[PDB]
RNA sequence: AGUAUGGGAGAGGAUGGUAGAAUUCCAGGUGUAGCGGUGAAAUGCGUAGAGAUCUGGAGGAAUACCGAUGGCGAAGGCAGCCAUCUGGCCUAAUACUGACGCUGAGGUACGAAAGCAUGGGGAGCAAACAGGAUUAGAUACCCUGGUAGUCCAUGCCGUAAACGAUGUCUACUAGCCGUUGGGGCCUUUGAGGCUUUAGUGGCGCAGCUAACGCGAUAAGUAGACCGCCUGGGGAGUACGGUC
């Protein structure tokens, strides 16, 4: 699992302003880190169905936030997806 | 249980005291339960009925 | 032949039959009796009186070993557990202690099906 | 309630060794669960008898 | 690291060795890094029921802080040591250093 | 509506280990005539020694008491103890984003028990089946045995009175008494009394209802979206199609 220091680093790297923890960029980056971390757990536990529901929820939340960012401003959306390495 | 006897206790009184010890222990109840296999649905229904009866009895006492 | 001062009486009571056995400590047996063994063959085996006669005969047989004080162990439901100890006391023995040793599983094997009678 | 406190743990165990319910002892729900867990741990550590 | 409480039961015949075994465990823990918050020797106590036809054993208590690799090493040693008869390991939050009951 | 930081409760999920009780079987010590079962019997077991009792072993499955109108989970469903990985929920005050929301045809994932495929395991229970009984007959209900199966690994199957017989989300509308996890306030005799909040129960005004009944966990008063119904049979059946 990720640590408080890791989350603080991600927020520092993706924060628009001071104390900015609610920005779509910060939220999407945090979700991406969490998902890529959980991939390892789900490699070793294929039949842990109950956690995969939460993983799918994280995926859906990221999708909705990315769509909102795209609707509001395209340049920030492109920068975020490029920085985080996401196809769409 | 282990109902040890006094020096002069009558055997009949000893058996009476052993009956009280065993009745408090409730060993025979588990043996009665174990005779046959009860289905989970039936156990659920029985426990629900028991809880309802207990609540009604407590309300009657309060009234 | 052998003389032992201390003994133990096991009463294996059931809903169908009562078995009364007399053993020494360390479990070696001395005498035994049963309701079916002493007449009463049929449903009357479970009746407490047959337990009393079985206990009387078992005690009379065991008296040859010269034991006057005996411990009591009882296992199982059904009538006959009380009559056996009463008869053992009446016969002339001294009952030092009485305990229940009926085995209780901690949710192990599945019991047989219920009878639809 | 900790598994190493046998003097108190024994106040909620019968002679047969069975755990006394909450109804008879007047304890709280949260306390009862901790006490049962402690009794189980003490039984495992052979500090209190499982039965008899 | 994490905090673990350990209780060990030792065969009475190997009682004289207890001082060595605890010293070896502490040495390994400290070599890894280690923080041994509590060490207690309850002494030889009677068992409430026999274990492997043994009616009494030596009781040891430890409160330590160590990592997963160490925890694995101690678990393996406890499993493959014949002097030990039963061991309890409990995860704890924060460290207990106060004198405990049963220490008489 | 969502995010960060401090705390709390929980049989929520996955993997591995370990403890006690009991049943079966196998050897050994004492010991002799029955054991077992039913309304009553009989089959069956027993003098090459049963049953009962004590001692030592093999193996499988499930976790007494705590236990609760209790708890957790989207649902199905989850019960001894310990370690590792892991999802959600409750709760305090701050600091952020700024409508990012609700629902959802097609589609997709999960989904009790039974059953299916390959390979293991098999104590107890037990469809099929064998014998003994009851009966006019007994293909059953009762009794003695007993295979698949129930268990493990990997997949498939997509069904239930899968029920609260009550789709999801939102705001509002007398009160009274319980219980679970928290927050705040006041008493003193160390535990109690008031509030608040999220669950879970019992009554009941207004309102609704064919009646029974529901009644802040609505079946009341209103809004958004979806699914479904149109007399009983024929019939969740035929043909075609997909799996
Ligand atoms: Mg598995
Ligand atoms: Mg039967
Ligand atoms: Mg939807
Ligand atoms: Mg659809
Ligand atoms: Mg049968
Ligand atoms: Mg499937
Ligand atoms: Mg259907
Ligand atoms: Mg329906
Ligand atoms: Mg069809």
């Amino acid at each position: 699992a990720l640590t408080n220091a890791d989350r603080a680093e991600i927020i520092a790297k993706f924060a628009r302003a001071e104390n900015d923890t609610g920005s779509p960029e910060v939220q999407v980056a945090l979700l991406t880190a969490q998902i890529n971390d959980l991939q390892g757990h789900f490699k070793a536990h294929k039949h842990d169905h109950h956690s995969r529901r939460g993983l799918i929820r994280m995926v859906n939340q990221r999708r909705k936030l990315l769509d909102y960012l795209n609707g509001k401003d395209h340049e920030r959306y492109t920068a975020l997806i490029g920085a985080l390495g996401l196809r769409r | 249980p282990q109902v040890k006897l006094k020096e002069g206790e009558p055997v009949d009184v000893a058996i009476r005291r052993f009956k009280r010890s065993c009745e408090k222990a409730g060993v025979l109840a588990d043996v009665r339960k174990r005779e046959f296999y009860e289905k989970p649905t039936q156990e659920r229904k029985r426990k629900k009925a028991a809880a309802v009866k207990r609540y009604q009895k407590k309300l009657a006492r309060e009234s | 032949t052998r003389t032992v001062s201390e003994g133990v009486a096991h009463i294996h009571a059931s809903f169908n039959n009562t078995i009364v056995t007399i053993t020494d400590r360390q479990g070696n047996a001395l005498a035994w009796a049963t309701s079916g063994g002493q007449g009463f063959r049929g449903s009357r085996k479970s009746t407490p009186f047959a337990a009393q006669v079985a206990a009387e005969v078992a005690g009379k047989a065991a008296l040859d070993y010269g034991l006057k004080n005996l411990d009591v162990l009882v296992k199982g439901p059904g009538p006959g557990r009380e009559s056996a100890v009463r008869a053992l006391g009446a016969v002339g023995y001294k009952i030092n202690s009485i305990t229940d040793v009926t085995p209780i599983p901690h949710n192990g094997c599945r019991p047989p099906k219920k009878r639809r009678v | 309630i900790d598994y190493k406190d046998i003097d108190t743990l024994k106040q909620y165990i019968t002679e047969n060794g069975k755990i006394v319910p909450s109804r008879i002892t007047g304890t709280k729900a949260r306390y009862q669960r901790q006490l049962a867990l402690a009794i189980k741990q003490a039984r495992y550590l052979s500090l209190i008898p499982y039965t008899d | 690291m994490r905090h673990y409480e350990i209780v060990l039961l030792v065969h009475p015949d190997q009682s004289d060795q207890v001082v060595g075994m605890v010293e070896r465990y502490i040495s390994q823990i400290k070599e890894a890094d280690g923080q041994i918050h509590r060490l207690e020797d309850w002494g030889r106590r009677q068992l409430a029921y026999p274990i492997n036809k043994i009616h009494k054993a030596h009781y040891i208590l430890m409160n330590v802080e160590c990592g997963q690799s160490t925890l694995d090493e101690l678990e393996e040693l406890f499993r493959y040591n014949d002097a030990i008869i039963r061991n309890l390991i409990i995860r704890r939050e924060h460290a207990i250093t106060e004198e405990s009951l049963l220490a008489k």
